[PDB]
């Protein structure tokens, strides 16, 4: 209610729209950067993949425990179009699932807004860790699947899973559950005993996959943040009309009231 | 050249004698002739042909164009260009220069807002090598203006757009 | 008027309709008129109809007008561009975007409308 | 709207109510922007409880019916006293948000969150 | 090592028996501190449907 | 105001606090939407600098230890200068915030957080 007020508030929300519009930009570089990442770390799994197939196949005389029958993925930071509240709605079934199945559950957390919802209703979280930055490192996620992994050997885990966001597309990140644990004419001159190869290997599997599923979902979160900041952008662009067809009618009343004045005062004098 | 360092204090003693005489009061309480007070005195400002200086010289001075260039200045409240006789004079001048408050304690000295700022006259009133050496810059200034807000953010951009950014912060 | 009269098409440019409007506010001030909403003029309808409702197809030939607008503060609400919106029929606009890809006339074929 | 006058119940009630709905209209562009995830767990509540307050303030009229065609409502100062109080406590959180909308007493509003 | 390609898996840091236990006792650690005690898990279903309809608006 | 009628060192020292009390006029809008975080490095450093200059500007006067409580001080042209060279070139940054406000010198300042 006031000119020079309502014209404070429009340079107010301008000065915000400025950033949230280089904010998209800046996102959709960060995009690039872990979808170059994600790339990068292929070859190392696949051929893990491709040798555990022999070591086991051809060597049908040791079963490894996890070969016979959650680590759950979240944000840092502020500005996610909806990824986190997606991925718990999807873990939320399974988990209620387990119940009508009448299972125990034991959960791992990655990043602060996951430790944050468990905390908010009590969820029994057994090992975690948080503040990872955008580009995370493999040494820093070897903890928390350890301690996932001893509890498969201790039999307290029948199956461990992966919840984590999938790059389908820039525009589409979708919440998914992956399994873990429970997974041609010539051999090959085994230095070490075959026992200690295949123990080493399917350790260096399932980090692997764990540190693959941090990464994508990295990049799902620079996507979402990209969606979030054209949104914030194009929100302030209705507030800022608004206001300007306020602002006017205020400008319009002024100058009446003004010549009212006026006008008055010389009709007496 | 002529300089009329306060055009809106002309106005202000116009109407004061004008309020004083009784005449009729408008918007701003200004008299129904103050456009035409800044009218009359702004369209004398000309450049005049070799035909009128050999007229009005009764034939002493030929083959010769004089002119008279004018450069009023007004001072507006808290930049509003819409007021009344700031209004009436951006609408009598050929172009006009808008300084700035921001720009001016922002360190950049001689705040004038290239965006805004107008000349219609244009490079007909320019030499030879400011008009080609002129078209360069005004590019820049106006890419630097796109792109300000990626400054603070400049180590996520293109190797191109990066290049657009730090031409515009030299030129500047 | 005069040309019409001879059965022919013409056209009439005004360079632009917000001076007609503001020389009225200026003689109605002088002539001290009551001064109405944003300090127009009280005959400011009035004054645009006389002037509009003269430009029209008739029975022997016909005028067309292409009007130059100046609007008020960026302002379309203004009862300058209001009371001049009401008389007309389609609504050209030049951009200083479409000129700089070299395209001439620089028309904006999205912000520009006619009511044919 | 004293103490003295309406008595402590009454008077903390109407208080609880305009403080919740305060504390509304300060999010608003907030929430505009940004929208209500990126609020506080506390504001949160908060904001979920203004929601279910500002839809219960609303009853379907006798001198109203022939506009919508819904029966009128009288409710008496006690019934409207246990609703709000129940909903600023808390003993509601669990129904939804359009359950609220046009139902005269709090009990109403247990029915309509059967449908 | 095959006749016709040769595959060096590396690892970015150096595995231990001591380092591979201390990340596991840091990420329980972790986890004790975060956790103090139940709470209600039936507030899920509503929690998560109030953030699908205030997720909707904003876009 | 001018170089040629007092010096460059004073001049330079004032369009410099100028300049750094300009930039946090935008960056004060930006933090109360968006928070402090998703700054860059040199603007979390500068509104830091911003707030520091902003409070080294009070001083309890003689006149005024009616309203502060606190005594008078008188602060000179070299000691005003050096102060704000000091918060500008970054010889305080280690300072909180609250050291800077109503301390006359830049001496008291240093004094001050350890208080």
């Amino acid at each position: 209610a006031g000119a020079k007020e309502i014209r404070s508030k429009i340079a107010s929300i301008k000065s915000t729209q400025k950033i949230t519009n280089a904010m998209e930009k800046v996102a959709v570089s960060k995009m690039r950067k872990a979808q170059m990442r994600m790339a990068a770390g292929r070859p190392y799994a696949e051929r893990i993949r491709q040798v555990i197939g022999h070591l086991a196949n051809a060597n049908p005389e040791y079963r490894h425990p996890f070969m016979v029958e959650y680590i759950v993925v979240s944000s840092d930071r502020g500005l996610c179009g909806g990824l986190n509240i997606n991925l718990f709605k999807s873990l939320v079934k399974d988990m209620s699932g387990y119940r009508e199945q009448g299972a125990e559950i034991d959960l791992c957390v990655i990043g602060s807004k996951g430790a944050s919802f468990f905390r908010s209703f009590g969820g029994n979280v057994v090992a975690a860790i948080s503040h990872l930055g955008e580009e995370p490192s493999i040494n820093d996620l070897i903890g928390s699947v350890k301690v996932m992994l001893d509890a498969y050997l201790e039999g307290r885990i029948d199956r461990l899973f992966v919840v984590s966001n999938k790059f389908v597309n820039t525009m589409t990140q979708k919440p998914t559950v992956e399994q873990l644990i429970p997974l041609h004419h010539w051999d090959y001159l085994y230095e070490p005993d075959a026992k200690s190869l295949l123990d080493g290997l399917l350790v260096r599997y399932v980090e692997s996959q764990v540190y693959q599923a941090v990464v994508e979902n990295n990049a799902c979160e620079q996507a979402a943040r990209m969606i979030a900041m054209k949104n914030a952008t194009d929100n302030a662009g209705e507030l800022i009309s608004d206001l300007q067809l306020i602002y006017n009618k205020a400008r319009q009343a002024a100058i009446t009231q003004e010549i009212s004045e006026i006008v008055g005062g010389a009709a007496a004098v | 050249l002529i300089v009329y360092d306060d055009l809106s204090k002309q106005a202000v003693a116009y109407r004061q004698i004008s309020l004083l005489l009784r005449r009729p009061p408008g918007r701003e309480a200004y008299p129904g002739d103050v456009f035409y007070l800044h009218s009359r005195l702004l369209e004398r400002a000309s450049r005049v042909s070799e035909e009128y200086v050999e007229k009005f010289t009764n034939g002493a001075v030929t083959g010769k164009t004089g002119s008279l260039t004018a450069l009023p200045i007004i001072e507006t409240q808290a930049g509003d260009v819409s007021a009344f006789v700031p209004t009436n004079v951006i609408s009598i001048t050929d172009g006009q220069i808008f300084l700035e408050s921001a720009m001016f304690n922002s360190g950049i000295r001689p705040a004038v807002n290239a965006g805004i700022s107008v000349s219609r006259v244009g490079g007909a009133a320019q030499t030879k090598i400011i008009k080609k050496l002129s078209g360069g810059i005004r590019t820049a200034l106006a890419q630097y203006r796109e792109l300000a807000a990626f400054a603070q953010f400049a180590s996520d951009l293109d190797e191109a757009t990066r290049k657009q950014l730090e031409h515009g912060q030299r030129v500047t | 008027e005069k040309f019409r009269d001879e059965g022919r098409d013409v056209l009439l440019f005004i360079d632009n309709i917000y001076r007609y409007t503001l020389a009225g506010t200026e003689v109605s001030a002088l002539l001290g008129r009551m001064p109405s909403a944003v300090g127009y003029q009280p005959t400011l309808a009035e004054e645009m109809g006389v002037l509009q409702e003269r430009i029209t197809s008739t029975k022997k030939g016909s005028i067309t007008s292409i009007q130059a607008v100046y609007v008020p503060a960026d302002d379309l609400t203004d009862p300058s561009p209001a009371t001049t919106f009401a008389h007309l029929d389609a609504t050209v606009v030049l951009s200083r975007d479409i000129a700089s890809l070299g395209i001439y006339p620089a028309v904006d074929p999205l912000d520009s409308t006619s009511r044919q | 709207l004293d103490p003295l006058v309406i008595g402590q119940d009454h008077y903390d009630t109407a208080r609880g109510v305009q403080y919740v709905l305060q504390r509304y209209k300060e999010l608003k562009d907030i929430i505009a922007i940004l929208g209500m995830d990126e609020l506080s767990e506390a504001d949160k509540l908060l904001v979920a409880r203004a929601r279910k307050i500002q839809r219960f303030l609303s009853q379907p009229f006798f001198v109203a019916e022939v506009f919508t065609g819904s029966p009128g409502k009288y409710v008496s100062l006690k019934d409207t006293i246990a609703g709000f109080k129940g909903i600023l406590n808390g003993d509601y959180d669990h129904l939804p948000e359009q359950a609220f909308y046009m139902v005269g007493g709090i009990e109403e509003a247990v029915e309509k969150a059967k449908k | 090592v095959q006749p016709n390609m040769v595959k060096v898996l590396a690892d970015t840091v150096v595995r231990a028996g001591d380092l591979d236990e201390a990340a596991a006792q840091e990420a329980l650690k972790a986890a004790e501190k975060a956790l103090q005690g139940k709470g209600a898990e039936f507030d899920y279903s509503a929690a998560a449907a109030r953030l699908a309809e205030a997720a909707a608006q904003l876009r």
